[PDB]
């Protein structure tokens, strides 16, 4: 992809592979391959939980950005 | 929030679901330097990632258990308590959330902005809140071209999505909005190994959704709307 | 939150006290699946962790001054005005904090949970205060057992801890829940070497508490009940 | 330990060494070794400081997990 | 928060300017141990950021976009309505924000710290916010003083500093006190390379910003205070 | 700095640099040289942003710390 | 084993894995883990080869030390 | 050559076959410092290497096809012609080679030896090389035992193998001595993970060659002397 | 190449690339980057030098492989 | 030798020059399991080296000054001395060296093989030695296609070069035969950066020769048989 | 070192050091840091060996490069 | 051969002696581009790294036990038989060893050099051998200055070093001639820590010799002349 060659070229790759057998893990964790990140958007709202909803985004432990 | 020089998105950037190319924007607000911004529901980039992470019933590549996932996150709750009336100052009818990704023209220079927000519902008219949403779409579509101007960040194109419950009496609502930045396992790049990472990266920059589904061998999830927000 | 895959936890996995084998569940909430959870009071493993960090007059492998430690916390202020009475709206009598960190039966598939929580105190009755704690003990014991089933997480003990301090006039109380995720260094380790990484991990996994104390030539600080929380 | 085995086999490893002497530090930290994290539990109150009773977690810069 | 053994600051551990020698200090807070800790105005080390980073239309070695910085910050944002009179509980007149690194005497035992904290100002009168902004920097000064004790940490110098806005009617205010911790570039360092870490550093720990002004070509944006906060 | 040669002899050591050109990077980003970091004091006050006056602290992410 | 603890307190390990299935690999060889090496024992004698009988010294490419 | 401090012997440190504790010693030259330098025959230690490589036939952990193997080693081959008599100067009726592998008393301050040489033989008398082997035997014997005099090198045990043919007239005869430097393989270690690498040497260094063979369903090669030189 | 996947599968990765601007290093020698070794065909004769000849490996220092 | 599981011959499996396509068999020998090796000319494969590494006056990507680069590599000098005729045991008319290289049929399992031979010319005849190594071409061939039944292997062409010069009176020759293993710079590489390694080995086994001298705007140095040996 | 400053901006380091204690180790070998080389002048001769006589190349395994 | 863009040479980049500046050449050859080489006795450089390994009596950092050190080396081995007069080809009454290294003009494009020899000497005369090999001194000083423009190397000093054994009846000799290429442990760097390796080697670029005898505490085995070669 042009962009990644242009980004190469500042010191910047896309690059974010995780060690393990089949989960993802999050940015900045120690072991994963590549300085990079991959990001996607979940909306979703539940009653009685809205995070195991749709996509799972299961036993994890989020630290928020802002 | 951003996702920048680093990054990629699920469902654009990679996995690219043909929806995102059969996509009519909504409509297109004019961006402080000339540019038409078209707004786009992010419905598609939605799907694509329940996609990749799977359900909770049919889990596919999840985040770990116990992983440190740092998200860009807003989320509410709210109750309706059984029947009253004056309801206490926490308590609604109903609860919404939402997200904006738009992706900056020139990702070398300027980044990719997420817009989120979300919040409770007072009256128990469902009819008036999806109104208030398609009001609220409509005004984050504005916020982002005008603040764009302040840091004179220009983007493409716009892409929104929202989620929504209304309570029955005596039931708590929850609604999150949720962007993850994650790293991608290797099992999840078809011809990808721990020994190629840069052209695991293109791979899937190059696949699309129904074909990596073909590949692993997965039963499309999006499948024809069969996902509701 | 959670502790999951890739961690172990102070005085139940690594350096386990003797404690943790005489203790005696409190009593057992059926969880979901039809397993009894049995719940037990965590100052076990809470004493664990003030022998290996120590304490601010006997400091021990406390974490690195300016390090950034990524915890799963929650606490709470609360001030107790100069005898005043229809007191201000963040203003109290006492004030509590408690944890319970709740082991997954199998930790290769689902992650073990950590709850937090704490809160201000009214009431100037210290008794009642105590009560109320037996009875929001009583309480998370039950979300956990049943919130486990939505992600259909089963575990095989939870361990429950609380601290509180009742407020003098004029004096303000804090109250801290935390639990740390950090990396272990060399000399804590006996027979711990910076090139034996993996197998210094399981001389820990291995060695008791007393076990040791002796072999670092540390005194007990848990000695017999010598902290309170 | 027959989890680790069965964890190593996955990817996973509970590995968290801190190359100071004396002091710990955090998960995520660079010059970390292993791709683990140990946890532990305090809850302590304490009034006029709480995080400085009993153990200490010193001069910390703490970031919140949820 | 805290920055300690791993820390240097900019414009007092690197790149410090002149003006951190120039400095007279306001007054000195007396601090428990019996040292006068000698407390100063902040906008040297703040002037000095504002040099390495640039500026919106003069971007200098800012941080790259997308990027993840964790930063100890708080921030206020309050409105003015219409004209109103007895306005909304969360509006205001004015704004403020304030920062304060103070120096610990034994940085290979004990931590430097950050103070920050930033609130709305109620009434229309500048001149009174400004004396209450003196009034809480001397405030800061003792707290500083006091809860080192509490972890018996010695200062030796406290730089505090102050930034607000007065909003007109319909005009909301923004106030942010922020400290990133980064890793710089090596076209910062005159004479840097990758393949010199270490050296790098030292580098930068003996440079003066004037110095590296010149070396680098850019125009000293601190000038003679054309920088207002 | 005498400091530096006293801290190294404990393990620790305050290098940090970014791999990137022109751009600084964030302590604990995937990368970095070094396991320091570096900071300094930003304090402004903006109407109509804030982060966008004087230091320019672009697009960023930023995780707090307390 | 006491050796590799006061090994160790040296600056030396004996670690010497191979990242290949099935194969060893040799000293010094770029991606094996670990700083040390495993050797061993062989002569033999064959007649038309020597190489190949008994212990299977593979097409390996030796370098010779003295 | 010289293994030293950073290497073990496939046999003797590693996979150590209960022949090497059946082993009784043919002689114990003095060595030097007063020790008794038992001498004991290395083929326990050279079957071990045939065990963990394989055959041509049957291949286990070979090294790996255009790996660069650094060898100590020596080789000579040699002619006999169609039954010519005063035949070529570098021609012979047989060819010989061997090793012997020396511990080192105290391998933390002084290195383990290996000796190689090999040479032709002249007549053919079968009966008259084999004695002269048996002499030369106790000739390296010796020159071990004097030669670590001058570097102050104290061993504990030498343990001495040897190979030879005769060649039938029209053959060329190869004979060779080589010791490699390896790094093992993951799936060679019952129990072992690339992830656990340090562990995973103490896992072969506890095994012995009967337990090894048995965890990999492989067949001894050793068996009863199968295995000739 | 098909063949590198399966050379992947098995551990083996045929990457080598040298850190340096314009010149080429040799297998094994310490920052290069990969698991792989490049090799080529040079045969020439000279007299009066002969590796000076056609393609030139520079003032090298070369280790014999057999 | 050997060049097996890691390696890539430079005209061959990298920038592979279309003569390696054009290229005629001069035989084929037929080895050992049935198949006919073909046997070719390998002044395409050393014309690529010239190519990459340039010549002494037209320097391109050689081996870094005073690096160590391992090599196979055979190479004989010898003396004509000034017109004696019986000379000396070490001298001779003309000199040479040889170099095959065997590519193996499955490079997963066996290696491509580098046989190498040179050697000293006793007669001055210079059609008598030309003859003469055409019929030492045909005889390494041979050797090749046997020897490779001891181990099994099974190969697809053979690439054999020659190289040799004729002494004038009075005139030293030296002639060698070198395989260097060498790793590759990034300004070799269209397109390649040091953080896309994988990559960048993929450009250079896709690109051509003359694609590659276009791209790096160098003139082709074999031009048209513009290089003798 | 002007030298180094040159010889940094074309790729190439001197940095050479050894994790052990007391000892030097050679070049090329696991665990040593940098991607450079020391190197010193021997000649000794000696009589009954040689390379114990004055500067002590011990139990060493050399290599020849030429 | 080289030590080239990677190295440095103890006793005149790193640890150099004050003797080499007290140094006065020889003479100096002219070499090929019109410059003079000047011709330097290298018993400095020899005697400098006698100081860093030390002496088998006496070691300090010399090589660790069974470690791999490549070596640029050459020796010879040749022996006195018992009076005997027409000896044997391989015998003679003495031997000798040489080295060799040259600095070259501009280290960033040509490398430096090492020219070892070594001979057995037939006569018994000593005073023939010592001047033959000041002969032989000269000799090579040609060969270095001639053989520089085949690669169009130009050096600017040439450091020679000769070292002699004369045997009695019935001894061997030994002579070497060998340059090691390490890396240096950091207790030997005054200051030094694993954690600042580029300025560990300025450390060593800058002490000078008996800077870092006193720093260490070692006595300078050099002394007024005490090694003889």
């Amino acid at each position: 992809s042009e962009l990644d060659a242009k980004l190469n070229k500042l010191g910047v790759d896309r690059i974010a592979i995780s060690p393990y057998k089949q989960w993802t893990r999050g940015y900045m964790e120690p072991g994963n391959i590549g300085n990079g990140y991959v990001t996607g958007l979940k909306v979703d709202a539940g009653v009685r939980r809205a995070e195991t909803k749709n996509a799972y985004i299961g036993q994890i432990n989020m630290t928020t950005a802002s | 929030x951003f996702t920048g020089v680093q990054g990629r998105v699920i469902g654009y950037d990679i996995l690219r679901s043909p929806e995102v190319d059969k996509a009519k924007p909504l409509f297109t607000e004019t961006q402080w330097d000339g540019s038409e911004l078209p707004i786009y529901d992010a419905k598609p980039l939605q799907d694509a990632l329940v996609e990749y992470f799977g359900t909770e019933q049919d889990r596919r590549h999840y985040p770990a258990p116990g992983s440190f996932i740092v998200c860009a996150n807003k989320g509410v709750t709210a109750e309706r308590p059984k029947n009253d009336a004056d309801m206490k100052p926490g308590q609604g009818y109903g609860v919404w959330s939402a997200i904006a990704i738009s992706f900056a023209k020139d990702p070398t220079k300027d980044s990719s902005m997420f817009v989120e927000d979300a919040g409770v519902w007072e009256t128990p008219n469902e009819d008036e809140l999806l109104e208030y949403l398609e009001g609220r779409r409509k005004a984050m579509a504005k916020s982002i071209a005008e603040c764009g101007q302040d840091a004179h960040a220009s983007f493409e194109s716009s892409w929104i999505g929202f989620a929504y419950t209304m309570m029955e009496p005596g039931q708590i609502g929850n609604a999150i909005t949720v962007a993850p930045y994650v790293s991608l396992p290797i099992d999840s790049i078809p011809g990808g190994s721990i020994l190629t990472p840069d052209k695991d990266m293109e791979i899937m920059e190059n696949l699309t959704m129904p074909e990596w589904l073909e590949k692993m061998g997965y039963k499309s999830l999006s499948a024809n709307n069969a996902l509701k927000y």
